[PDB]
């Protein structure tokens, strides 16, 4: 799933 | 996949330079390199996901002006600079609110540790400290956020997907908005789920007070009241994924602004939809990992100005008021007031 990640 | 494909390779004892013969036609590996080496190289070039490429056919801004007429459905994705010239500092820039947290609180590494719940959990203070400079109601909004504001009311704007929590968008009348990472609009005990509104919790917020939740045990440490803003590890609203599934096949037109696009998902909103659709940067600094056609480089409210007054009639009657001083580096870069990539 596209969790809030930081990249 | 080209991982197992290299795996059976191995399995037999093939060349990598074999395969490099003709997965890189032009290019011979230096002889000094591992065999392994070269077969991760196999990996990556098999497994690069097809990227969109800049469009040779779009550079200028009078190229930009030309979009911005003629497009309809046109999506535009903010982050904090938009919010910065209303006086909301960021995280990228010069002075963030981070340089004053670290001062008193040495337990907080970075920004991002503010959305982590582990942290929060915690030492909520620094959370709320911010939430206090950034709360909604005290702001107004800027030259950007009227120009999408406008934009909406003309009938253009697909959508504005924005990472910001400062709710501004609100006040500046974009209707057709997508709060990506949630806002301050309702406040939930961490523990049974109480639910209140913004205007509940502000007070507390205001007098440096941890709103605590009045239900649970008073005894209960982690009974915190916490604003709906997504946190990291934690899922986007419904509204997103739900909006981007048919934005995608909807946009013309994307434009960036204000932002760095270094979270994910919204960050690769630029790389999910069709490659053909033109892709304008409206940004501080460049933004080396995606494929802009048109890069105006500068404070965004200066460029949106430039902008308006390009496009005459009701655009012309936002901005502040000839042309407006830049660098042009070709064959699609400019580098207006304000441009600046910090680092020490
Ligand atoms: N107002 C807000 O909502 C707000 C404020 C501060 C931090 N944040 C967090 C920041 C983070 C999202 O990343 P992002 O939005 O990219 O913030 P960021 O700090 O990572 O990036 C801001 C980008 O905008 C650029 N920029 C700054 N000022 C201007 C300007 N005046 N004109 C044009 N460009 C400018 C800046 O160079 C940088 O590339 C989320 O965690 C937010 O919660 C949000
Ligand atoms: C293993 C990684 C990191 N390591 C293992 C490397 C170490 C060295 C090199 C490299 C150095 C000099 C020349 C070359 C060359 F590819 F032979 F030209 C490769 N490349 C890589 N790697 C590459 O991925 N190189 C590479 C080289 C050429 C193309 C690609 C690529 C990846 N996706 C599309 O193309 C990737
Ligand atoms: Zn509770």
């Amino acid at each position: 799933r596209h969790k809030k990640l930081l990249f | 996949g080209p991982y197992t494909f290299v795996q059976q390779h191995l399995m037999i004892g093939t060349d990598p330079r074999t395969i490099l013969k003709d997965l890189l036609p032009e290019t011979i590996p230096p002889p000094e390199l591992d065999d392994m080496t070269l077969w991760q190289i196999v990996i990556n070039i098999l497994s690069e996901p097809p990227k969109r490429k800049k469009r040779k056919d779009i550079n200028t801004i009078e190229d930009a002006v030309k979009l911005l007429q003629e497009c309809k459905k046109i999506i535009v994705l903010t982050g904090a600079g938009v919010s910065v010239s209303c006086g909301i500092p960021d995280f990228r820039s010069r002075d963030g609110i981070y340089a004053r947290l670290a001062v008193d609180f040495p337990d907080l590494p970075d920004p991002q540790a503010m959305f982590d719940i582990e942290y929060f959990r915690k030492d909520p203070r620094p959370f709320f400290k911010f939430a206090k400079e950034i709360y909604p109601g005290q702001f107004q909004p800027s030259l950007c956020h009227k120009f999408i504001a406008l934009s909406d009311k003309e009938g253009k704007l697909l959508r504005n997907y924005t990472q910001n929590i400062d709710t501004l968008e609100q006040v500046a009348g974009i209707q057709r908005i997508i709060q990506c990472h949630g806002s301050f609009a309702t406040a939930s005990c961490l523990i049974c789920k109480y639910k209140v509104d913004c205007e509940a919790v502000r007070g507390d917020i205001f007098n440096q007070v941890v709103p605590r939740c009045p239900r649970c045990p008073a005894d209960e440490p982690l009974a915190i009241m916490k604003p709906e803003i997504v946190f990291f590890g934690e899922n986007l609203p419904e509204q997103f994924h739900r909006a981007m599934k048919y934005d995608k096949d909807e946009v013309d037109l994307l434009i960036v602004i204000g932002s760095s696009l270094k979270v994910r998902p919204v960050a690769l909103i630029p790389s999910s939809i069709p490659h053909e659709v033109p892709q304008i940067l409206i940004n501080r600094e460049p933004l080396p990992h995606l494929h802009f056609d048109v890069e105006l480089l500068g404070d965004c409210d200066v460029i949106i100005n430039e902008l308006c007054h390009r496009l005459g009639g009701e655009y012309a009657k936002l901005c502040c008021n000839g042309g407006s001083q830049y660098l042009f580096l070709p064959p699609n870069r400019y580098i207006f007031h304000g441009a600046e990539v910090y680092s020490d």
